[PDB]
């Protein structure tokens, strides 16, 4: 049995145990992936690698990860491109910006990616987001086009807390955004 | 409270290696905003196996 | 609040959360640090770095190790040097080997080490050790010369279960080893 | 069988914030083999 573990509930000055990518870094107690800034991207990885699978035995990993972030824009019109947990190889390093989310570089199906991610996605881009144009959660595996979304309502600058959960008995991945109020 | 959900079946070892790094990634582009994280917890359970 | 867990139950063949120095490696389920074989260092480290302390609130954290391990030696007299657990700077490399365990250079203190340790030491070396010549469960900081140590009987090729424990309100660390 | 040794050991005065926990075995003139078969940590700091 192997289980990795960890919490983070105020981020400090010099987090060693995460990788920063991009822009990512800690500022008064906040992870933070970008400043609203124009074209850029901000990742942060967990330093350890964690075993989700085994091929001797074909068993999965069962987990969990709850977070608490802020989307905080100009204004609640001009918003973008989104946020994502993503599960990639170990050296995974940012692919494209803007509407790809740092995560994908394609709306194709991308075998080589080997990335799951869910992304909270606040810009609609026309290409490959949902064609009622709303802001939306999405399961994306190899391919910015998620293969299931939902559409969310923004509330700018607020506390969103979300619960993602993998039951390996099912293959069911669960994701749960809440907003205090 | 005012909650919003997605579940999906997604067969993670068709897709990711057997090691993985997880993580967060947030982009601007033409329109930005600040992409903040307050706290984050994980735990993951492997039934018996490295092999 | 931070806080940092992991348990490995049996050890594949590709642990990648683990860093190897010197002859460390993983095989048949179990971490074999040395083989029995002469003048040999193997170390084994967890990849992520741990907060232990913090120097704005002057905070230190609680924790607590456990793991069962077997020493294997070509009979009940002819065995060194043994094996310790860790907590050194997140650069730390294999130091000096034979009695010194793979984790310190010298009897006389050294602030520069900058590492505690537990040990499970098998040979008597007469310049630090017990004089006695005892086998011995030893705490060391920043020196191979233990600042306390308690004689132990090994059992050769026996599982030996440790419970390693700190306690952050009275800064007293606990070493338990059962054979079961 | 069991052994148990106790110490006050002030941590924050040895060892850095950042730390890197693990094991350690040798040989010198003598030897063994040195094997470790599971391991548990966990850390807690406020
Ligand atoms: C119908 C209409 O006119 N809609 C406009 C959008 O055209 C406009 O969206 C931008 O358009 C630019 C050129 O048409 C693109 O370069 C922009 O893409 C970049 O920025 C977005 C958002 O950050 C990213 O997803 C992309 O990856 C690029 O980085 C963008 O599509 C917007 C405001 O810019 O207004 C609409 O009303
Ligand atoms: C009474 C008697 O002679 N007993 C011998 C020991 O003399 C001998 O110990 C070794 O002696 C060597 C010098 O004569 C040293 O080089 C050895 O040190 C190395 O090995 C030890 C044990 O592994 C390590 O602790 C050291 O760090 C060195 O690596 C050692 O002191 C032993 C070995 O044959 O047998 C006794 O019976
Ligand atoms: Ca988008
Ligand atoms: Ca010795
Ligand atoms: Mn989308
Ligand atoms: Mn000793």
């Amino acid at each position: 049995t192997e289980t990795t573990s960890f919490s983070i509930t105020k981020f400090g000055p010099d987090q060693q145990n995460l990788i920063f990518q991009g822009d990512g870094y800690t500022t008064k107690e906040r992870l933070t992936l970008t400043k609203a800034v124009r074209n850029t991207v901000g990742r942060a990885l967990y330093s350890s690698p964690i075993h989700i699978w085994d091929s001797k035995t074909g068993n999965v990993a069962n987990f969990v990860t709850s977070f608490t972030f802020v989307i905080d824009a100009p204004n609640s019109y001009n918003v973008a491109d989104g946020f994502t947990f993503f599960i990639a190889p170990v050296d995974t390093k940012p692919q494209t910006g803007g509407g790809y989310l740092g995560v994908f570089n394609s709306k194709d199906y991308d075998k080589t990616s080997q990335t799951v991610a869910v992304e909270f996605d606040t810009f609609y881009n026309t290409a490959w987001d949902p064609s009622n144009g709303d802001r939306h959660i999405g399961i994306d595996v190899n391919s910015i086009k998620s293969i299931n979304t939902k559409s969310w309502a923004l509330q700018n600058g607020k506390e969103a807390n979300v619960v993602i959960a993998f039951n390996a008995a099912t293959n069911v991945l669960t994701v749960s955004l809440t907003y205090p109020n | 409270e005012t909650s919003y959900t997605l579940n999906e079946v997604v067969p993670l070892k068709e897709f990711v290696p057997e090691w993985v790094r997880i993580g967060f990634s947030a982009t601007t582009g033409a329109e930005f905003a600040a992409h903040e994280v307050l706290s984050w917890y994980f735990h993951s359970e492997l039934a018996g196996t490295s092999s």
